[PDB]
């Protein structure tokens, strides 16, 4: 574009102000604003086709050629190798929506792009970009209040989980896993409700292990109330099933003790050598005897062990797992109700965990084995074991189920619920239009633009569903204003009715509010930029 | 109008494979038979190789076409199963494919060609078995004749008079001739030593070692008691980290003295058994023979051979009845081997050899010392002697003998022509192709001998039709004759395996229709 | 563990104790105190909150926003 | 406007973003390329490919396995990578169907491109395909038959399934031979699914019919030097001890003394420790000792003096298979002999195969593991025979697990297509036009099977469709003469597991590739 | 569900043309009116030209986009037929296309836009004639 | 489209001579059907003029002149009737004058 400085002097002497000013570029003012708006519109029009049940996916290829098929706006924009700084800002915006909510990552981008596209026409008419940003802030406040007004509430109890299942089904309608729609919603709900702190209103996702294994069918995905590990029993002649398992969780390798300090044990005689030999033997025997006397029928170590320990476990009928990772050790403890023991001397019958079933699982013609721990009493940990025909659908299933879990988390944090299908956006657009009518200052135009931008989500849903955008949206808006019903939206699935409260299409109020707030704040930060400086090449 | 066959790449691929295979066959056709010559092969690194062996030639020339690679693998498989016929098998495969050429052109399906070839293969196995005659391993003249036949094709054929009786003695020494159903030629050790000529090749009934003797002055031992030592004659070293901390001046002299005494006690426990020859295994991580130990052994008049390899131990034990000792406590007289002589022999300034000859327990093992004026001729002598041993091995495995000089191939051509005339259909064309393909070995033998291939092969076919089924190409007279008077016989296993493996390779290559360039 | 030095010094100025290299004299004068301690989720991250310190001569801003540079310009403001 | 065709390009130099039609074009072309590649290997008259790597090793493989073919090609189309991974996952789940799932996915995607050209939304297409998948699932499951109860009929079904699995492969030359081999080898597992128990030894040389299934077991390990070579009524100790300069696991331990005499005493003590270990071993009353780890010269000598055959350096798989074949317990401690179970076999000798000697265990006790010696003329023949045997063994194991069987020769695909057709002609809208395409692909499967043989695929598939519309649910392709026949009589039966997996994985991959309307590539790492 | 519109290149081309035209219009928007200023244009040969004339400006800046070339031809035609308004005509064209942007996005067919524009044009000629005075 | 169907048939394993045979038979059938469906009105002057106007309208429908089709149809028909049966299309000169609307065009 334009250069930093183009004089070189009114006297002919060199004029060097900035380093590599000749290789550097600069864009200033309205042309800079329009470049920003063009970039943002490009990103938003890329994303808008991945919106809604009839939304399509994108195939992302990384540097090393790995393929990722997804409908998740945050994953798409993260996999996208963007160079434009405004596109980077939009990627950050979507990532922020994903961090805070875990859903809406495409709505935020579409809405921000629409806001900037309307600011484009407002700037053409000559309004100051800061005035545009302030009108957008005003309209965003109005829309947030209207969302709080039209919101509904759902019960987050563990007895009737139908509202939560409906919410999760709405969230998962747009993902490839809608083939197992209700199974996935059920397992997301049961997962969060099993592991969720109702009193604190907190949900720790480290306690939800989402594991995937190629093979089987997507319908085989299930919720394990317990843990799955990628290990097998240490000895090949151990039993592959253990019922009523009393579990000893240990972070001590079944090996002779060893000081952490630099140590040298000196052997100075045949008697010293034989004493050392007998010490080693008796250490192994004493370890196994302590584990047996604790009453355990199963051992789980974190640091692996050797041939003598393995065979002694086998002889003493103590199936054992080794080389289990720290996180899985923690999850097994939490699930079985056991305490992690750092050495055998500290092991007691009360520190043991209990699992009604510990089994080794095969996966066809593979030679790889997995260990399932389940039938615990009150497991505060849980595992989601995902199956499918390829790693692409497995990864998409993982991220979609993450979206569902995050949505249930947002419900546990705030039970208020708005109805989707663009209905909430149409209602907020109506409210913003009314407030713009009551506004007599120059921000009227910015607020009308905000309404026209809010209306892009119903239009996008209709377009992706093949309906005519303008016709469908105007008819449902007219119906909303005539018969007061903010649950009137786009019949994306062609169920006949436009009532999203009847179709059980459900969004989170904090989710929608976060969408609107993030889009408005980022659009403000973009409109406030009027000069770009970048290094050459 | 049947199926249009909208795709031509399958046929192009079949034709390319056939062309590559026929090219390999025609490249090595010149190294077939007594009148066939050798090829020199200079590797990219510059390793030169003169050879008449088909398997060696094909493995050494880095062929690139897939079909040629498969023919290489075929020759290796024939070298494994029979050790002789590695050129005939490749020629047969190439010829069968060259016939598939015209069959495909006629418009027969590759599956039909393969099945008809399997039929012809079964019939040919029948024919060869009918031709065969049984053999007793006691028939030393028959064994000698088989070995001479195997050697006639190789550079070592003026020395056949020397290397056939050796190749028969060696195999007959490493097997119980009454019960043996096979032989492990690792029991026969071959030692290539430059110098002299191939008429200097030797069959050592005892043991031969390239390791040098460490003692100076003690090179010859009569009435030798030999012990294998898998422990180290040097200062003690525990398997654990060990040190010797000195804190007083007296401990220095004490350390030196106790080291001397340890070594001396070791060598005295060795001498006490009557051992005068000591083979010490090779030891990394620890000195297997310290200077003190060598001094003491030499003073006690014991020959010492260290650096024995951990893979020659089982051989040395099998040979000279020794039992390997890994702890000095178990080194006694019952763990030794008695040999009438153990000598370090010099070969006219061309190196040295340790020969342990004479043995009270010479257990089914022999060694062959291969001499020669060049590295190339030595290597080819080794390969040819291996071919002779493998011929004797075929005779041991399958007690059946077949004539040579292209007689089996000609009988195959003839009887499979008859079979084809009897098997009217589209299989008839394929079986007739199989027959005319097997008619190529006699044609090649004639061409290489220098005769008119067409006239010679027609005379052969005519005489076999008359009934002289033991009639072949007499390269000594220059025409056809009863080949048993020339004593050209080979084990039935050679021809049978060659035919079988060539047919399997041809069927495999016919089942191929595409080539991909993976990554 | 591995708590940053500045956050430790702020926790000290807030709760009212002292940082100890030795655990041999852990008196109530050197221990700190707050009315509430919690670990909560804040936008994808987990944060430890010490709240209720009445003698606190320190405070901690927690800034939200939709981009790294958004939050950086907020911090500069 | 668009991400790529905008006044500003939003991408780093080297990236790209194919939009709707361009993306669907590259996806369909890649998938259909993969499918056209992997077909012509489909069915009894399918032909093999040469892989011919281009690395500095220039590996050479001759394969008929679609999974192997797809794994060994340099693919750069993302949809093609999807299909490749799908075939790999099929090969992991079951051992057969890796070419049929790929061909099915490719044909479905061809029909989907046709429908997109017909101006049908690639969500109406996926909807109709899901309905068709349901119909096909139900039709297949209703057509399945189970014979696991009847032992004789189950054995016959196993022989038929093995024969059908081998028909397509290089082993069809000796199919009646390798079928019996594979069935006996899978029955020797006694219900276990451990396919590692079935060891396959490829010995270059001999004919493909010289291959056999050892009545006992074979091991490619060596015997010690001064130790026996023949043992009758063998009592066997399978171990995982060190027996190789075996040091006390205390690692700070060091010998620090002031006398070479003391160093020698400690060395003798180490030797005595090894001797006592060997003596504890011998107190089990054994004649054979197998160790997963090495056996050094001193314990070798001790076992020789004791008259015990000591096999060393077997591996984890070696000792597992030996425990399965003999009944022993893999041990590392010998202080409780009463608790260590020993293995038994009537005889242990050394046999020759090709030019190599192997330990032969005859008269074994359990036999729950197997050894198969594969002989052949070329290493390519041997590798393809191993791959084909692995296919057959995996399928027979999966059938022993789930005895449900399903007739082959296109009968199953035609039945599913018949059900999909009923659903289609009873359903309104363009979902019917997509179900009809689903059925067209299902029919195109046996169409390709017949094409590869050389028959009038159109006529034969028309006859099959007519038969399955009339109600001859057991009609299938008779590939001997080239007609239609009764699969129940001809013995052409497949595993319901494998057919269901083919169907479902193909439909799933086609769905996941069809949902794509944009391909955003990132700058290659180069 | 109507017609899927399996192809997006038509829409991309429409949007690119509209963008190019709007860019030309916005580039020459500053040379409109009594308070508008002139542009200097240095040809590749170095021939300098200061001007406020829309036709001259557009002919002298070697526009490359097809739509921009067509706007140049439009301004030349206006210069022929009237000799005045060569900037207003280009600005009007660019603005009408900038409106076609949002219409297309709303999902109206270009043919419907064209016909409705013809209707509006006839009505506007009527209106201007009513405004006129002899 | 014919070549697309031909690729489909080749994939169906049909010889591209059986295809040409069937295509020639189909061309004959289509020729005969077309020729039988054709109608002539050259005798009736009024109906022939109407057919000329309809043909001009149909030819212009696809083109940019469909905007002023009722105008350019009359233009083209009058211009072709002014030739009085001759087929010399060079006799019809077309002068393109930049400016004015497309409906300002005339004959
Ligand atoms: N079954 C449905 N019917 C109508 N609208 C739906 C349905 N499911 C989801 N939507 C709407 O689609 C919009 C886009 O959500 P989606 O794209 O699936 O998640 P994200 O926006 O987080 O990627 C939401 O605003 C929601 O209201
Ligand atoms: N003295 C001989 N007279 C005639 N034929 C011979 C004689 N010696 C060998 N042959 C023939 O030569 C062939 C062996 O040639 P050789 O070079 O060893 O080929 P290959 O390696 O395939 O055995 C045999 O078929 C045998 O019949
Ligand atoms: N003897 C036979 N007769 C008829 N059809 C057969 C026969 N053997 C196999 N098939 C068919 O061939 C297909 C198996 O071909 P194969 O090359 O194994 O493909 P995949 O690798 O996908 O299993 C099956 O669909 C089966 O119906
Ligand atoms: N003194 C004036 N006061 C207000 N408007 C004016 C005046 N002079 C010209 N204009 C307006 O400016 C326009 C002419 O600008 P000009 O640079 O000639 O553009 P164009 O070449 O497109 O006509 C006319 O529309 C006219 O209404
Ligand atoms: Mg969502
Ligand atoms: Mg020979
Ligand atoms: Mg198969
Ligand atoms: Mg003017
Ligand atoms: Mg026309």
């Amino acid at each position: 574009a334009s250069m930093g400085t183009l004089a070189f002097d009114e006297y002919g002497r060199p004029f060097l102000i900035i380093k590599d000013q000749d290789r550097k570029s600069r864009l200033m003012g309205l042309e800079a604003l329009k470049s920003h708006i063009m970039a943002a519109k490009a990103v938003a029009n890329t994303m808008r086709t991945s919106l809604g049940p009839n939304g399509l996916d994108k195939m992302m290829v990384d540097k090393d050629g790995d393929v990722t098929v997804t409908n998740d706006g945050a994953t798409i924009l993260s996999m996208m190798d963007v160079d434009h700084q405004i596109a980077k800002l939009m990627v950050e915006l979507s990532k922020s929506q994903d961090d805070e909510i875990g859903d809406g990552t495409t709505g935020v981008v579409v809405l921000a792009g629409a806001l900037l596209e309307e600011a484009e026409q407002l700037l053409d008419r000559g309004i100051h970009p800061i005035r545009i940003a302030d009108g957008y802030e005003q309209a965003a406040r109005v829309a947030i209040e209207h969302l709080d007004k039209i919101s509904d509430s759902v019960l987050v109890d563990i007895k009737d989980t139908e509202p939560l299942i409906q919410t999760a089904k709405t969230t998962l309608g747009s993902k490839v896993v809608n083939s197992c729609h209700r199974q996935m919603a059920e397992i997301a709900v049961n997962a969060v409700l099993t592991v969720a702190d109702m009193e604190r209103r907190d949900v720790d996702f480290e306690l939800i292990k989402v594991e995937g294994k190629v093979g089987g069918r997507l319908e085989d995905t299930k919720l394990i109330k317990g843990v799955i590990v990628d290990k097998d029993f240490s000895h090949p002649q151990m039993p592959k099933k253990v019922e009523d398992a009393k579990i000893a969780i240990l972070t001590c390798p079944f090996e002779p003790p060893k000081p952490k300090t630099k140590h040298k044990l000196d052997v100075t005689s045949v008697e010293d050598y034989k004493a050392l030999q007998k010490y080693e033997k008796e250490k192994f025997e004493e370890m196994i005897q302590q584990i047996k006397e604790t009453g355990a029928n199963l051992a789980i170590c974190q640091w692996g062990f050797d041939d003598e320990a393995n065979h002694l476990l086998l002889q003493n009928n103590l199936p054992a797992v080794r080389w289990v990772g720290g996180p899985e050790i923690e999850l097994i403890a939490i699930a079985t109700g056991g305490r992690i023991v750092p050495r055998f001397s500290e092991l007691t019958a009360e520190k043991l965990g209990f699992a009604g079933l510990v089994q080794e699982i095969s996966f066809g013609t593979t030679k790889d084995k997995m260990l399932v721990i389940e039938q615990c009493k009150n497991s505060r940990a849980v595992t989601i074991f995902i199956r499918g025909g390829n790693k692409m659908i497995i990864e998409e299933a993982k991220r979609s189920l993450h979206d569902a879990l995050c949505v249930i988390r947002n419900l546990i944090r705030d039970n208020r619920v708005v109805y989707g299908g663009g209905a909430a956006e149409i209602s907020c657009a109506l409210a913003v239009s009314q407030e713009a009518d009551k506004c007599p200052t120059l921000e009227q135009y910015a607020m009308r633009a905000f309404a026209d931008a809010l209306e892009v989500i119903p239009m996008a849903l209709s377009e992706n569903s093949g309906m005519n955008p303008i016709q469908t949206m105007t008819e449902v808006r007219a119906r909303q204003v005539k018969e007061m019903n903010p649950a009137l939206g786009i019949d994306c699935l062609h169920k006949g009715t436009n009532d999203m409260k009847q179709q059980h299409v459900i969004e989170t109020l904090i989710g929608k509010k976060q969408q609107i707030s993030l889009a408005t704040q980022m659009v403000r930060m973009i409109l406030k930029i009027d000069d770009i400086r970048k290094p050459g090449e | 109008k049947g199926a249009y066959q909208d795709r031509d790449k399958p046929a192009q691929i079949r034709f390319s494979n056939i062309s590559a295979a026929k090219a390999v066959a025609d490249a090595i056709r010149t190294s077939l038979g007594p009148k066939g010559m050798d090829k020199m092969i200079q590797d990219g690194k510059g390793d030169v190789t003169i050879t008449n062996d088909g398997a060696t030639i094909l493995k050494q020339m880095q062929v690139l076409h897939p079909a040629a690679r498969m023919l290489v693998e075929l020759s290796k498989a024939q070298d494994i199963e029979a050790g002789d016929g590695t050129t005939s098998v490749v020629i047969i495969a190439g010829s069968l494919l060259d016939s598939c050429t015209k069959l495909l052109q006629k418009g027969i399906h590759p599956t039909i060609i393969s099945e008809s070839f399997q039929k012809a293969l079964e019939k040919g196995i029948e024919i060869l078995t009918d031709m065969s005659r049984p053999v007793e391993l006691s028939d030393r003249e028959t064994l000698l004749n088989s070995a001479t036949t195997s050697l006639n094709s190789k550079v070592v054929s003026q020395y056949s008079s020397l290397l056939s009786p050796m190749s028969v003695n060696a195999v007959m020494k490493v097997i119980d001739p009454a019960t043996a159903t096979s032989v492990d030629l690792r029991d026969i050790k071959i030692v290539k030593k430059l110098g002299g000529t191939i008429d200097d090749c030797e069959l050592v009934e005892g043991l031969v070692l390239t390791q040098k003797v460490s003692n100076s002055g003690i090179t010859r031992v009569e009435k030798a008691k030999i012990g294998l030592i898998q422990f180290c004659l040097s200062a003690p070293k525990t398997d654990m980290d060990n040190q010797i901390v000195v804190s007083d001046y007296a401990q220095m002299d004490r350390v030196l003295r106790e080291e001397r005494a340890y070594i001396l006690n070791l060598v005295k426990q060795i001498k006490k058994t009557g051992c005068n020859v000591l083979l010490i295994q090779k030891s990394i991580l620890r000195d297997a023979l310290s200077d003190l130990a060598l001094h003491f052994l030499n003073k006690m008049k014991i020959m010492v051979i260290k650096d024995i390899e951990r893979e020659d131990i089982e051989f040395i034990c099998k040979t000279i009845g020794t039992k390997p000792v890994a702890h000095i406590d178990q080194f006694t007289a019952d763990m030794l081997g008695s040999a009438e002589l153990a000598e370090e022999v010099n070969l006219n300034g061309s190196g040295k050899l340790l020969k342990i000859t004479g043995c009270a327990s010479p257990g089914k093992t022999v060694t062959i010392v291969v001499r020669g004026s060049n590295k190339l001729v030595i290597e080819e002598a080794e390969r040819s002697i291996h071919d002779a041993l493998c011929v004797i091995r075929c005779l041991v495995k399958k007690r059946a003998l077949i004539a040579g000089g292209g007689a089996p191939e000609i009988e195959l051509a003839l009887r499979l022509t008859e079979y084809s005339r009897t098997l009217s259909g589209m299989e008839s064309y394929c079986v007739r192709a199989f027959a005319d393909a097997m008619e190529v070995i006699p044609s090649t033998l004639a061409e290489n001998a220098g005769l008119n291939p067409i006239s010679t092969v027609t005379e052969l076919r005519n005489r076999h039709a008359q009934g002289e089924k033991t009639a072949g190409i007499n390269v000594r007279k220059g025409g056809i004759s009863n080949i048993l008077e020339e004593l050209v016989v080979q084990p039935l296993l050679v021809s049978v395996s060659a035919l079988t493996l060539a047919t399997e390779t041809v069927r495999s290559i016919l089942k191929i229709d595409d080539v991909v360039n993976t990554r | 563990g591995r708590v940053p030095e500045e956050d430790l010094k702020r926790t000290m100025m807030a709760c009212g104790g002292s940082i100890q290299t030795s655990v041999n004299a852990l008196s109530a004068d050197v221990l700190g105190r707050c009315q509430v301690f919690e670990e909560t989720q804040i936008g994808g991250e987990r944060y430890n909150f010490f709240t209720g310190c009445p003698k606190a001569k320190t405070c901690t801003f927690i800034l939200r926003g939709g981009a790294e540079q958004f939050m950086e310009e907020t911090e500069r403001s | 406007a668009s991400l790529s065709l905008a006044p500003v390009n939003i991408f780093k130099a080297g990236a790209d973003e194919e939009r709707a039609e361009t993306a669907r074009l590259t996806s369909f072309i890649g998938a259909i390329a993969i499918g056209d590649l992997v077909k012509s290997t489909l069915g009894p008259k399918g032909m093999d490919k040469i892989l011919l790597s281009s690395g500095r090793d220039a590996s050479l493989m001759v394969t008929n396995d679609g999974a192997t073919i797809l794994k060994n090609i340099g693919v750069d189309n993302p949809a093609a990578k999807v299909l490749v991974d799908m075939s790999r996952v099929q090969d992991d789940e079951v051992g057969d169907g890796t070419t049929s799932v790929t061909v099915l996915a490719a044909e479905l995607l061809r029909e989907a491109e046709s429908l997109i050209a017909k101006k049908i939304h690639p969500q109406t297409i996926i909807a109709g395909w899901r309905e068709a998948t349901k119909a096909a699932r139900e039709a297949l499951l209703s057509s399945a038959v189970d014979h696991g109860s009847d032992e004789v009929k189950f054995r016959q079904d196993l022989m038929n399934i093995a024969g059908t699995t081998l028909s397509s492969k290089l082993l069809t030359h000796h199919k009646d031979h390798f079928t019996k081999l594979a069935v006996e080898a899978v029955l020797r597992l006694k219900g276990s699914g451990n396919l590692e128990a079935i060891h396959i030894i490829k010995k270059l040389g001999g004919s493909l019919a010289d291959s056999y299934l050892d009545e006992g077991f074979l091991l490619d390990k060596k015997i010690g030097v001064n130790q026996p070579k023949r043992i009758e009524n063998a009592k066997i100790l399978i171990a995982n001890t060190g027996m190789d300069t075996d040091k006390i696991k205390i690692f700070g331990s060091r010998v620090r003394v002031d006398s070479t005499a003391k160093v020698a005493e400690i060395e003798h003590a180490e030797k005595e420790k090894m001797k006592e270990k060997v003596e504890r071993i011998l107190k089990h009353g054994i004649n054979c000792f197998i160790n997963r780890q090495l056996i050094y010269n001193y314990p070798e000598q001790l076992f020789g003096a004791a008259g015990v055959m000591a096999i060393e350096h077997a591996d984890f798989a070696g000792v597992e298979r030996l425990a399965l074949v003999t009944g022993g317990e893999i041990a590392s401690t010998f202080d409780h002999p009463e608790l260590v179970k020993l293995g038994s076999c009537k005889l242990i000798e050394e046999v020759m195969i090709g030019e190599d000697k192997l330990i032969h265990f005859s008269g074994v006790a359990l036999g729950e593991a197997c050894t198969i010696v594969l002989r052949g003329a070329t290493q390519q023949i041997l590798d393809e025979a191993e791959r084909s045997l692995h296919d057959a063994l995996c399928v027979l194991a999966q059938t022993v697990k789930d005895s449900r069987t399903v007739y082959g020769g296109g009968c199953s695909e035609m039945l599913m297509a018949h059900a999909v057709t009923q659903l289609a002609n009873r359903t309104p809208g363009k979902e019917a036009v997509a179900m009809e395409s689903y059925a067209k692909a299902l029919r195109m499967l046996p169409t390709i099977i017949a094409d590869n043989a050389g028959y009038d695929s159109a006529d034969l598939v028309a006859q099959l469709r007519a038969a399955h519309s009339e109600g001859n649910t057991t009609a299938g392709l008779d590939m001997r003469e080239g007609t239609i026949g009764d699969m129940a009589i001809l013995g052409i039966t497949e595993s319901f597991q494998v057919k269901r997996q083919v169907l479902l994985s193909a439909a799933e991959a086609a769905e996941v590739i069809l949902r794509v309307d944009n391909i955003i590539k990132a700058a290659p790492r180069k």
